[PDB]
């Protein structure tokens, strides 16, 4: 009952996975060899074998060996099943068409049957958690190949999707706009709730809240994983107001295509700061409505809120939460749509946020993850389709995609479909 | 797993190659005997990229050594690492190329290529998954320029989808040792623009400028120049040999680096570079590693990038470093220097980050610049060529090998077409 | 009561036998000298002499000395009766006609004399277990000479037959198609249930399940024997639902000539995976219906199932098996014929699978051997009669067979009789 | 138990034979005295295949030694292993064959064959079950070509159902020592095509090419060529002398190797072969052992198999190896080289695998190719023959022995019939 299959794709998805499974193991008290010293709280994320070893309900997929061979060699080599860690020979080269048409076309059969052997091992099944990069060749092209299959083989099941999305200024690739726009069909047609996240926004949160002047990716992935633990904590633990994975969607998603919430977490804080402020429910609730804590570089004040899920965990009480969201309704800078008079879905769970012992983030009695559908996110799309337009006006890299089996017209058909999503988020604000 | 086949042609290609094998054997911890003696499991994890296992745990590097004279094979085989190579992969003639492209391509190397290509097959069929070919040569003289581009043509026809990746030392006016250098290079660039997926353009004038104005070496030898080249050859493959925060295969470079198919003539560089008397006074940190790496003095071709614009730059960093600091510096560079990058590409810098810096360095960056300034290297060759060709000077040595005067017309025509395509985006 | 005479013919049958008798000795606790330290469980496979020595109910036959002289010299030299290890002077040369007409014609009346002296020591002999290669000269020609005699001498007794059959691509001989097609009269007229096995299918099972990158024949024979231990387990041991060797046939065989089941075994697993793997009754049942575990290179989804015998052994309970086969009836990719509404014969036996101590195959609480009559097997016949057709159109090797006393018309009469079997398996699917 | 009778004819047949007895005595662990001194029971288990047991546990080889001159008997009897043979089995004349086939077949050897054949009876009657005859000879000169094919005819008539298996060193244009080689060989091939069950075609040109290109021998003797031949002679009988995963008798080879009765002229080879300076650079494993075994440079007849197609290849492996790995490689070869195998046979490769590799190797493979390219070996001999015969040159030496000119017309007629049957299936 209440299982989730977690699929970690490309380097970004696998490295976020290596932080997610670092956290879930601590939170459930599972050793890095999969054993558990001394309730079924682990059952959402781990299959229990008769030997007394908890094996994760995960799949790790990359078209090249390097990152998963590191998972097969590091402290978690004993945890994972040796063929839920899946690797090809050939890198996708930041080319969507290698991921989707040419290279991922071979490994897909092995991936899909290893997913079947998890889904036939779940007694009921809540959904899929799919982790990837929008800018990658494996991230965009293999996830879009895999989701098209999962959306015919598992059509009823909720597909939740965690995406590292291109920034306003920070970028690692020249072709990041092409791979992201080609992905917009995947999220629109074959996903149920898609959590965009941005490297540059978390880099700024790290600088302001964690006091870390120059962070790596390990610092980022320890924030991105903490959101999925807080989304799933009601699926795993006792609470005053637990939220089911579809109860979540029935309050987040106002219209079939309007399923791109922002996400944020509070208190993101250094352990040295956390002694000198009290971090009450009202403080951490107000922190979620700061532009300073949004994990996509867009301003929520340039939008309207459609719905907010405030998923609290740890030592919080429904008195305090109602008294807090009453102050958020009083503030005229936080503007909801005219057609959502209720606005807030509240979840409250009794399990505090677990600290990764090597991490930068404080012990706190309370946290909230706020997941928030708002019109503002259309600016993160308006940034990136203006990067796409400069390059497609020249056909600037198109021969690498056409050379690997893609139709040239798919670039126009993807920029077109993105303009129809950017239309839909502007249309519902009125 | 992403095997590479490496090929050395002529004196220069075998000299930059025989130094490259000393550098990557130090990285992977391989002894001059061919035995492993390294510290770390990461050195052994990807040793298959450049080597074969052989009986008794000895390692055999996957190099083919090609020359039309025995004397460079004799100099490599007797050298610091000469015993490492397979005795059957030394493929050679007896009478040299005479510094003649047409001897390389039509006579002396056309005889020998049947004996080369069938060794390139035994190494490529012993690969588990070949990613590409890594060919070292010079565009002056006749062996590297004319036999090496014959061999590129033969391997391209046989392996059309694998990466063809060439390191190409090429002529310049102020550092020259051959009369017919312009002819040989113009006949050779005509093959590189059509067949290679990447060509890394290297200049002895720029390699002496690094030695004099950055390293402050009083008497830099060809052994010191070969050490600068081979550092950037080890640099660009690093991400298939070691783990990293951002992995980039040679193909992940090519997709980001080459906007239009033919604009693949890159210009490499390396950081840190210091005098041994100033390493005590400098910080190797990513901002100082970046200010050097984008310096017109640091790049290994005569083209001042200030005479053009970058289409793409790739910065392949190595070492324990912040992704914020790397992404900050690759942003700050192309915003503060925005007049030197093309403004129809919204981000001109690719980044990659390996977890394993070179032995004895805390950090390194290898730089690859695709720059419209590279027009000035093809232009100065084509203008040295023209003044000889208009009077048919020296052409009896090439037409004696059965080459047409029409092939010189057509190679110089194709050279001006390569210049026109870089000037177009400027 | 409940005896079986096991006849091991040619190199393949003798080397499978050297695995079978390695297994039966461990499983009954008999030393390799035939003694037993400290119930009649051994009685199906071993005669007991008054010294307390258990002698196998086996005949080993080869037309050349080399392989049986190795059995006469290795660790089992003291197990067998010295005159039931039977050898000629002259190899059959991969020529059916040397096995059947010229060389085996001399040894046959000595082979029968041993089988008579074994049958006269039985009391209610259950049947024969005949092990051979379809591609061999002794394998095809001597087995077909012997079976013709046993089918007049012992006409009532069930003749079960385990055949190493030619592969799609893997082959060891040029004339393997000729010897196999000439054998098709033997299996049709003088056999009661014929278990085709393929070297290339077991090589792929070994690669994917056991992770052994480059197996020998000793690895194949330790799976082919494990199937016959699992067929015979109900004859040797206590169970919840024991299956008799004719009860087996009454559920496997729908029509007199339709007696060519596939066979598969689960779990095929090694110690490095057994600890991460689930190994419940439902999983090892579903593994029998994967194309990846069939020991003939044909796809069961290109057929229809007529009947399945699921012969479970070890710690299973009829609750779990009924619940498992209910999921197999639910899956639309596993298609039975319209005329077999029951489909499944279930057997359940309390004795776990024995580990050969030198083997790759793991200790597991449960196994199932699934033996399965399906229309799909006709493709393994359609492969090989297309190899035959190219060579017989040239008469490509026919002078070696005509030169050793065979009628040339027997090649046409054998290709004809195979086309009538390949017709029968297509005819009953409708 | 599958005894072989071995027969040596002329200088070449007694020299490849007297080396073969040194090789199989090393395998079976037999001392030059004839006493057993080996390590292993497996060496002794099948000693009867090539030896007779005698008092004091001395073992005498089942060889018959035939010559028309005493001087090769004197050279064998005095040699490294000469004392091992039976004194009665040296059967010889006094006046030689004069390099004349008709002296061998009609005069000098027709006198001697009554004294040879009655020794072949004493050895064949001492056998428990004879499988065949293993005859070593040359097709040039007069003793091996003309007496050896007389002796094949006499043993074939007396033992019609036993395997007749011949190892036949034969002429080529660039390595020749006789004027009348084409005549002698054409008169001799006319007997081999009718009587033998297998004939292994061997060439001094190909045996020198293996010494130079791949063994890199500084100066190859006839003793070094005889060592290459005798390695393949020990190879093909291995499966009746040692245990294996797949056993193949000489008859199990013939049934698979010979599609149509007369197409039995094979082309042997051996692996590993490697220069003594290059062994350290190698992996011995089945994938690398295969890529040598099918190389046009490794086969012991002058034919490039790329000028034809194979009918059948047999690969008789020896050593501890995987059947998946052997069956994989013998598949990969004939699918990746499918233009070089006939496409009316659905699998062209026979495999066999013995558990006991040659002393001092971890693996070995002996190759047998039946190829339509062997037409080139009979075409070049028939074209040399034709030029001498069109003007009757040297024929008074043959017609002086009472031979007809009609027998030359009929032998070359039968040679062109053998060429036409191999060209037909191409
Ligand atoms: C204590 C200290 O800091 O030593 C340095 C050093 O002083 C300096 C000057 C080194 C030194 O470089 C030179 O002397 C040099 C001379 C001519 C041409 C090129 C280099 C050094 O020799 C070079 C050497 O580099 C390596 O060992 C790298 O692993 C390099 N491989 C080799 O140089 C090499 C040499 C012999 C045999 C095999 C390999 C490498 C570079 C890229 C990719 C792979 C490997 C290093 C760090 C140093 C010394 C030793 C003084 C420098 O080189 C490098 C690549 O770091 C030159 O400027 C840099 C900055 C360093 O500070
Ligand atoms: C230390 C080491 O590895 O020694 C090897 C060796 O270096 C190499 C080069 C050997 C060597 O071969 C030659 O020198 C050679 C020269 C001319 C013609 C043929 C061979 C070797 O001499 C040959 C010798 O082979 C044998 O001993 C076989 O059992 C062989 N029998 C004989 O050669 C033999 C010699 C004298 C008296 C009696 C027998 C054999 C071959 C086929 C079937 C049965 C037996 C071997 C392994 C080696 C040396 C000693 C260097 C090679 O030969 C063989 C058959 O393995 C040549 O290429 C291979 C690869 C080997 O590695
Ligand atoms: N937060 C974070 N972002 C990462 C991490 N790894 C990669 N990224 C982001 O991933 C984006 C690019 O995607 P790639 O890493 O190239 O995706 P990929 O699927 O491996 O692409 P291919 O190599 O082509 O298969 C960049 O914008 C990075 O910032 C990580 O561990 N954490
Ligand atoms: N699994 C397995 N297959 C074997 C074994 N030995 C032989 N085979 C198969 O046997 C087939 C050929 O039959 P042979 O081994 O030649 O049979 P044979 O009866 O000894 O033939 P003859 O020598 O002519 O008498 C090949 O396809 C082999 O793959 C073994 O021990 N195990
Ligand atoms: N970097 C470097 N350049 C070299 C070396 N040897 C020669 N060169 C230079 O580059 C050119 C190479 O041409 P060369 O290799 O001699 O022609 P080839 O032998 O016919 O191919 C020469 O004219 C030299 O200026 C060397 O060891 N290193
Ligand atoms: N391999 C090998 N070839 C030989 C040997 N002796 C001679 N030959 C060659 O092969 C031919 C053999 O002919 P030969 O045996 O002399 O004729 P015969 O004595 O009348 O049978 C000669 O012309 C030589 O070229 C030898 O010891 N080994
Ligand atoms: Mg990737
Ligand atoms: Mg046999």
């Amino acid at each position: 009952m209440r299982e989730c299959i977690s699929i970690h794709v490309g380097q970004a998805g696998v490295q976020i996975g290596n932080a997610c499974w670092e956290l879930y193991c601590l939170e459930h008290g599972i050793q890095p060899d999969g054993q558990m010293p001394s309730d079924d709280s682990f059952n959402t994320f781990f299959s229990e074998t008769g030997a007394g070893k908890h094996v994760p309900r995960a799949v790790f997929v990359d078209l090249e060996p390097t990152v998963i061979d590191e998972v097969r060699t590091g402290t978690y080599r004993q945890l994972f099943h040796p063929e839920q860690l899946i690797t090809g020979k050939e890198d996708a080269a930041n080319n969507y068409a290698r991921g989707h048409y040419t290279i991922g076309k071979e490994i897909i059969d092995l991936v899909l049957d290893r997913i079947r052997k998890l889904a036939d091992q779940c007694t009921g099944l809540q959904g899929f958690l799919v982790f990837h990069s929008f800018g990658g060749g494996t991230g965009s092209g293999f996830t879009s190949l895999l989701m098209e299959r999962l959306s015919v083989d598992y059509g009823k099941k909720s597909k939740l999707e965690f995406s590292i999305y291109p920034a306003p200024q920070v970028s690692t690739a020249v072709v990041e706009p092409y791979n992201s726009i080609l992905t917009t069909h995947t999220t629109l047609e074959h996903s149920d709730c898609a959590f965009m996240v941005d490297n540059e926004a978390i880099y700024d949160i790290c600088r302001r809240n964690l006091d870390i002047e120059r962070p790596t990716y390990t610092n980022l992935n320890r924030l991105i994983s903490q959101i999925v633990s807080s989304i799933t904590a009601s699926l795993r633990f006792d609470g005053a107001l637990n939220v089911d994975l579809t109860e979540f969607q029935t309050n987040l998603v106002p219209y079939p295509r309007i399923h791109f919430p922002l996400a944020t977490y509070a208190p993101v804080i250094s352990a040295e700061k956390a002694y000198h402020e009290q971090l009450s429910v009202a403080e951490i609730t107000n922190a979620c409505f700061e532009p300073a804590n949004q994990m996509v570089k867009c301003d929520p004040r340039h939008g309207k809120y459609m719905a907010c899920c405030l998923l609290y965990r740890g030592d919080v009480v429904p008195k305090d939460v109602n008294a807090a969201i009453a102050t958020i309704k009083t503030k005229r800078s936080i503007q909801f749509v005219d057609w959502c008079p209720t606005g807030f879905k509240v979840g409250i769970n009794y399990q505090p946020p677990t600290v990764v012992p090597g991490g930068d983030l404080a012990k706190v009695q309370r946290a909230v993850c706020m997941l928030s559908n708002t019109t503002a996110i259309a600016e993160a799309w308006a940034r990136l389709d203006h990067k796409f337009d400069l390059m497609y006006a020249k056909r600037a890299f198109v021969h690498w995609y056409v050379g690997e089996g893609m139709e040239e017209g798919e670039f126009s058909e993807a920029r077109e479909d993105m303009a129809a999503l950017e239309k839909d988020y502007e249309e519902v604000g009125v | 797993m992403r095997e590479i086949v490496h090929i050395q042609a002529g004196q220069c290609g075998n000299q930059i190659g025989a130094k490259f094998w000393e550098v990557i054997s130090d990285e992977h911890g391989i002894d001059p005997t061919g035995s492993y003696h390294g510290d770390s499991d990461l050195q052994l994890e990807r040793i298959n990229v450049y080597y074969n296992e052989a009986a008794g745990n000895k390692y055999v590097p996957r190099a083919i050594l090609v020359d039309l004279e025995p004397g460079t094979m004799d100099s490599v085989r007797s050298g610091p690492f000469g015993q490492i190579f397979r005795p059957d992969n030394f493929v050679f003639g007896q009478s040299g190329a005479g510094n003649n492209w047409a001897k390389g391509h039509y006579t002396e190397g056309a005889e020998l290529v049947d004996s080369v290509l069938d060794v390139v097959r035994k190494e490529s069929e012993s690969c588990d998954c070949l990613q590409g070919f890594q060919l070292t040569h010079s565009l002056g003289g006749g062996t590297g320029s004319g036999m090496g581009t014959l061999l590129i043509s033969k391997i391209r026809e046989e392996y059309p989808d694998r990466i063809m990746n060439t390191f190409s030392v090429m002529p310049s006016p102020k550092v020259s040792d051959t009369v017919v250098e312009p002819y040989n290079a113009t006949l050779s660039v005509h093959q590189l623009v059509e067949n290679t997926d990447e060509t890394y353009s290297i200049d002895n004038e720029a390699l002496y400028d690094i030695c004099f104005r950055t390293l402050k070496l009083t008497t830099p030898t060809y052994g010191d120049l070969n050490h600068l080249v081979s550092a950037t050859m080890s640099g660009v493959t690093t991400c298939l040999r070691f783990p990293g925060q951002l992995n980039a295969d040679l193909r992940k470079l090519a997709v980001n680096m080459v906007p239009f198919p033919r604009l693949h003539f890159f210009m490499p560089g390396f950081a840190p570079l210091t005098s041994r008397g100033s390493q005590q006074y400098r910080a190797l940190t990513v901002p100082e590693l970046t200010q050097q790496m984008f310096d017109s003095k640091n790049m290994m071709a005569a083209c001042d990038p200030r005479h053009g614009r970058y289409l793409t730059v790739a910065a392949i960093f190595r070492g324990r470093m912040s992704m914020k600091e790397v992404d900050e510096q690759m942003l700050n560079v192309q915003n503060k220097n925005s007049s030197y990058f093309v403004e129809w590409i919204p981000n001109n810098v690719k980044t990659a980050v390996c977890d394993i810096p070179p032995r004895g360095l805390k950090m390194s960056a290898t730089f690859i610049g695709n720059s419209t300034a590279i027009q000035e290297l093809f232009k100065r060759i084509s203008e040295q060529f023209t003044a000889m060709f208009r009077r048919k000077a020296f052409l009896h040595w090439y037409t004696g090998e059965g080459m047409d005067e029409m092939e010189f017309t057509e190679a110089e025509s194709n050279m001006n077409d390569l210049v026109s395509e870089y000037q177009q985006y400027q």
